[PDB]
DNA sequence: AGTCGTTGCTGATTGGCGTTGCCACCTCCAG
DNA sequence: CTGGAGGTGGCAACGCCAATCAGCAACGACT
């Protein structure tokens, strides 16, 4: 019995001015591809699967079309709601999903469910659990909704030699995160400890888009994104999980590498040195054109070193998509920066500052 | 952008179907051109028809519609304007057609016909007025009220940008600089605050200490402070270009809420002073360099390739238009084609391609030249 | 066999901020219940099935579950894109909907395919044409006028349906299947589409239209109109879908079906006393939803505080009042009769009765208007 | 209302203190008279000394009080305006003036000093800042809003009446017939059926159909309704006076509240159209027959007899700038004396006595003629 | 000391922002 | 061909508020 885990596929997402639409095809098809080559028994993906509640119309299209070429696999599949992702938005076409051997879970509270295998024998215990809202429900509530959830599995699996499995969308102690990462639990929780889970067979997860082993044991993993949501997290290859299941114990798990269509790069240094790192793509030919930040070491103003970098990069098949300084231009601050300024005026009285700052941030999240 | 060919039928003075087509071989050179003949002739026209095609208004008439429309000659009983323009290498076509019920001048206005179409690929983009405003507003990065202060300066109007109130400066600085999450802030910030005082009808008193900082409707006092930033950076590449068009005076952002523009006389020992007590000569030369800054602010991301400014030169004298225009020469070299209206005797024999919007006497028609007819 | 023809639903509609939620979700339950009734091999929806291009969560939910409770009658289901549907929208669940007998049509060439009967048995041909976008059909060129690209358009569409049906006849060959065909788009039996430039099809489901109503005469060219009343000019009328039967691969007969009314609407005229007297006629009903009233004050120069008023006398009432509206317009100006009389000469007395001449009252309140304006002179002196 | 004498002292570029009187040898014929020069020399300074002697204000600067004065010029401790004008026969004096603190070129802004006196006796009219405004708006019949109109245009002004909203509009039009009264009455009317309807009856009833017809605050309403026979009597005198400047268009007013004027272009068979499609030379030409209609129609209560025109001859072309003058020359032959202010070359030779001033050699400031010097 | 010159303290406008309403434009339709 | 209903947005008149100018009375500098 085989199982892909992946997570945070971020269908939709905007990067800049540019779309992911054909990253997400390619991996979409390799992934159909490797599915059917491994003969697994079941896809999972554990959260974000849309990039915000209101999805573009490609975006759709891309998750229709790969669950309609899952029919020709023969694979069961499960979609569980992300930070990002929205309810009324997954949970909407779940009465149709159910048709297509495919279960999608949203709201908590959902009974755990028997995975069948590929002959339509029982394979695990599924419990599917979501990224789980605060209001459907801090630390403690999270633990013992977990355990209450694994008990009620556990009652299900009786004496059957079947794996256990379990599900989440949450942050943990030890792990790294990113730039692309949303933060959850800002006011509540900072962190779940890993040693809470419930002694499930497997958990997958996702919200980080790093693949990490958290914890210090094997049965607990991060798949992170199969696609570069950030720049820096370009170098490093994404990875999907198969996990293995025999004699109703953990048999091994196996990294994945998801072959990259898109190159991405980084620059640094100053404009000297920059002049000299474009040369790696000089009559390179590169089909795809590469996307590019660069990390401009200058005082220089932005709207006037912008006009030498895209005059450098014309001869070049590349395409810059950020540049930053590392006077200043309101496309470079922050927003927290920038409300800071206006309190540097005002009174500097931290008394009334933190709540000011707080306010602030809380306005500027519920925009988000 | 850059302008290709505007197509006119039937437009103020200018009755008949008229055709001017640029790279050919008059305009092959992106040089200075003019458009030249009495008062009254239709020179302005030809400009109201390239701002018609686009954005569906005239700088004189605030909209033409069903309901009314003074743009279309008198005992005629259909107008349309048509413009081919070039964004990014790539080129499109904009048009917009009206026609009177039973072809009879005496009828009642239908409603406009418009379309947005790739030159070369013939498809179709966009068939409705609202449709085809945001198309070309996305894709040419600059909408009506962009194009009318970086674009096209009309008669009477080149010191708008002073002269308009901080809260329409802010808004456009915020257009073309794409930061509106300041004004959501705000906005959200006010209204917050209105929520929580209805409910009292201790967060109420911070709520309103926020908005008295940051909060306002429409998001006026957050914006305005923002776009300071905007407005320095603004103001250096107005600098850039004023040195060369007026050396005397330099630009230099005033300091108060109210985002505003000082300048500084270097003649009187760099002595700084307001923006209202300049000359109309200084004043327009003064707005000319700001919007030529104004469209290199973008350039990174849209750049515009053409300008065309409207009579501003009939309040300079013999000199400092000499200077205006060796400005204008050199900018000219960076490949922004220039189109003036004008009747100063002087620039008219300097710049040798004209367009003579020749006047017909008694009828209150006019005709261009037999070469652009159709 | 059995079709049902119907157009117009406008999911996701918001009407003066108020949601159809409700009876558009039991309309689909009658019509379920309907075609289960009538033993129905095929449903057509022919266009404006979201009020806008991106429907709500709820209109999605809506649809999702029609097309998923479909599944128990087994019936076919075609459903057509028209001018208010986005062409992404609807083309975003062709695919999953392939699998659960149920075909969408937005864009323009998809060929004409067989209805099968409820037995799997070939039943008839459908020749789907959604609403042709003009920018699917035609390529734009430089040169024309706003009547010449309208005509160029038209000539277009006409050869779109001719070739259309030329291809659906060839798919059909030898067997008695009657040609269905479909489209969204004014007729009048100018910019409209002439209906003798149909082809002889043995029958045309059409749509934009939102009242059932024959074209030309030919009854093989209906519009089947919207299920459920969307404005308030069509509230007392009744709605109708049309249950189309086929013999032997010729056109038999149509029957219209009434759709029940489920929130009931009115509208009323007349002064404030008509209005009172008509809202008499709610005085104890149990109302189930409250109904939506329009409200026309016929204009007689009361000029008060109207929406107090209406809602005063509708608080008691069952009612819910969502528009109220009256005919106010007139220009107040003067007219000089000749230039010899200028402001100084004429008396503010004399100014004062020029403006009175200009409004149609009468001595009832005129009296009473001049004392209250010398009032006024008197207590400036 | 006529300009007798003009001193000023340290105004913009005129350092120093000059007198221009107008009964000297050059301006005896009372004729044209042509102030010209170089851009930013000070020509529309003279003309802004003259406002501001008359009213402590300038078109450019909105006031010149113990704060933001920005008219006395950089590097000077003092400066001072005074006027001499003629009213029904008789001659008076205005006065204005403001000094720094301690006579250095930095320091507090003092209080201005103000004075109105007759020069048949020298008394003292008045000495306070709004007494010598009420009093010289007595007098002449004019305030700032109606000299900026009828005898003052300033550069891109002239369009201002033509492009004004009806309310101020209205208002001008009731203050110069002095038909004030019916502004008082909308007030009145307002006040009373505020009153009543704070108390909460068919009185009330009454008051509100009453304020629906005419009341409004500010005495908005029933002052734009009845105004309409000044429109008209003011549209008549103006295409009276319109058939000689411009022979092609007429001027009437319009079916509608808002108080407007349209033109009957006679060339196309009386086409009537809204004046928002006419071209710049023709509105300017609008503009200044409009203003002459203004002096006009007082003309049997106060008389006012000179003209400055500051720009916006530019704008007409040779062929119709010509007749325009000639026009003007016809009007100058009767008691009224206007000045033009231009820089085209054609006004150089028509006009034989010039106001000329000159820049000296890039040092920032300005002199004209030294026969004016004091 | 005197005299003038400069500085600090109340009342009447006036511009700015928000509120509510009315009117116009665009779009999809129906007589 | 025209009207017409239903969003959607812009402008305008009114209400309340904070800033500012003008008037007044009380100290510093120069003769
Ligand atoms: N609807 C119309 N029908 C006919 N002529 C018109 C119409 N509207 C404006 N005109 C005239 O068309 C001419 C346009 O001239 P314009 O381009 O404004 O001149 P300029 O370039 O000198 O400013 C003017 O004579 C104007 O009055
Ligand atoms: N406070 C000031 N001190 C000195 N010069 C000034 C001051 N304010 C304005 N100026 C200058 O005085 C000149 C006035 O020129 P102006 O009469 O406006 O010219 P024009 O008649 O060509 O319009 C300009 O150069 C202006 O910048
Ligand atoms: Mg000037
Ligand atoms: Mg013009
Ligand atoms: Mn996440
Ligand atoms: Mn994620």
């Amino acid at each position: 019995m085989r199982i892909l885990h992946t997570s945070d596929w971020h269908l939709g997402q905007n990067f800049y001015s540019k779309s992911r639409e054909a990253e997400h095809q390619a991996f979409l098809d390799w992934l159909l591809e490797t599915a059917q080559t491994h003969q697994v028994d079941a896809i999972i993906v554990a959260g974000d699967v849309f990039d915000t509640g209101s999805p573009p119309s490609y975006a759709r299209t891309l998750y229709n079309r790969f669950v309609v070429n899952l029919q020709q696999t023969g694979c069961h599949l499960v979609v569980l709601a992300g930070n990002q992702d929205s309810v009324a938005t997954l949970n909407e076409s779940r009465d149709i999903m159910a048709f297509l051997n495919t279960t999608v879970v949203a709201s908590a509270g959902h009974a755990p469910q028997i995975l069948p295998r590929r002959d339509g024998t029982p394979g695990a215990v599924l419990c599917p659990i979501p990224f789980l809202r605060p209001r459907d429900i801090l630390l403690a509530a999270i633990t013992d909704y977990y355990q209450q959830h694994y008990a009620d599995a556990c009652k299900l699996r009786g004496d059957q030699p079947l794996p256990i499995i379990a599900t989440g969308h949450l942050t943990t102690v030890g792990a790294s995160k990113s730039d692309a990462v949303r933060d959850i639990y800002i006011g509540t929780l900072d962190a779940f400890p890993a040693q809470n889970f419930p002694p499930a067979d497997y958990i997958a997860l996702g919200h980080i888009h790093r693949a990490q082993i958290i914890g210090g044991m094997e049965h607990v993993r991060y798949c992170g994104s199969p696609i570069p949501l950030s720049f820096d997290e370009c170098g490093k290859s994404k990875y999907v999980h198969l996990v293995t299941f025999s004699n109703g114990k953990l048999e091994s798990v196996e990294n994945l590498n998801v072959p990259v269509t898109q190159p991405m790069a980084v620059l640094k240094g100053d404009l000297a040195s920059i002049t000299a790192q474009l040369e790696q793509w000089r009559d390179v030919s590169q089909e795809p054109p590469v996307w590019l930040d660069i990390e401009i070491t200058t005082d220089e103003y932005l709207h006037d070193i912008q006009r030498k970098i895209q005059a450098l990069t014309e001869s070049l098949p590349v395409e810059v998509l950020l540049v930053r300084r590392s006077r200043e231009t309101l496309s470079e601050l922050s927003v927290e920066e920038v409300f800071n300024r206006r309190l540097a005026l005002e009174e500097l009285d931290e008394s009334q500052q933190q709540r000011l700052q707080h306010l602030f941030t809380t306005t500027l999240h519920t925009l988000a | 952008m850059k302008i290709l060919s505007l197509r006119l039928k039937n437009l103020n003075s200018l009755k008949g179907e008229w055709k001017i087509d640029f790279t050919r071989e008059p305009f092959a050179s992106n040089g200075l051109f003019a458009i030249t003949g009495p008062t009254g002739a239709g020179k302005t026209t030809l400009l109201d028809a390239i701002c018609l095609a686009l954005y569906h208004e005239t700088p004189r008439l605030s909209n033409v519609s069903q309901s009314q429309n003074d743009l279309m000659t008198r005992d005629t009983a259909e107008c349309l304007a048509e413009v081919e323009f070039e964004v990014k290498g790539e080129a499109y076509r904009a048009f917009w057609s009206q026609n009177r019920a039973r072809n009879q001048p005496d009828g009642n206005l239908q409603v406009p016909r418009v379309e947005l179409a790739r030159c070369a690929d013939g498809k179709i983009l966009a068939d409705k007025v609202k449709d085809k405003l945001e198309l070309t507003a996305t894709l040419t990065g600059l909408d009506y009220g962009r194009f009318t202060r970086s674009m096209l300066l009309s008669q009477g109007q080149f010191a708008a940008f002073l002269n308009a109130k901080p809260k329409e400066r802010a808004e456009l600085l915020e257009e073309l600089t794409g930061t509106e999450i300041y004004g959501q802030i705000s906005a959200m910030v006010f209204e917050q605050h209105k929520s929580a005082r209805t409910e009292l009808e201790q967060q109420v008193e911070d709520w309103g200490y926020l908005n008295s900082l940051i909060g306002s409707k429409e998001g006026d006092k957050f914006r305005k402070f923002a776009q300071g930033l905007t407005l320095d950076n603004l103001v250096h590449l107005a600098n850039q270009q004023l040195t060369r068009l007026h050396g005397r005076y330099l630009l230099q952002r005033k300091a108060s809420e109210a985002l505003e523009v000082e300048v500084v006389d270097t003649w009187q020992a760099d002595a700084v002073r307001d923006t209202r007590t300049l000359s109309g000569g200084e004043s327009f030369l003064v707005s000319l360099a700001l919007a030529l800054a104004l469209s290199d602010l973008v350039s990174h991301k849209t750049r515009i390739d053409s300008l065309f400014l409207d009579e501003g030169f009939g309040t300079l004298d013999s000199e400092t238009l000499d200077t205006a225009l060796d400005a204008l020469d050199a900018l000219n070299a960076s490949g922004k084609t220039i189109g003036v209206i004008s009747h100063v005797e002087a620039m008219k024999e300097r710049i040798p391609v004209q367009i003579k919007v020749k006047k017909i006497n008694g009828l209150g028609y006019s005709k261009l030249e037999s070469t652009f007819a159709v």
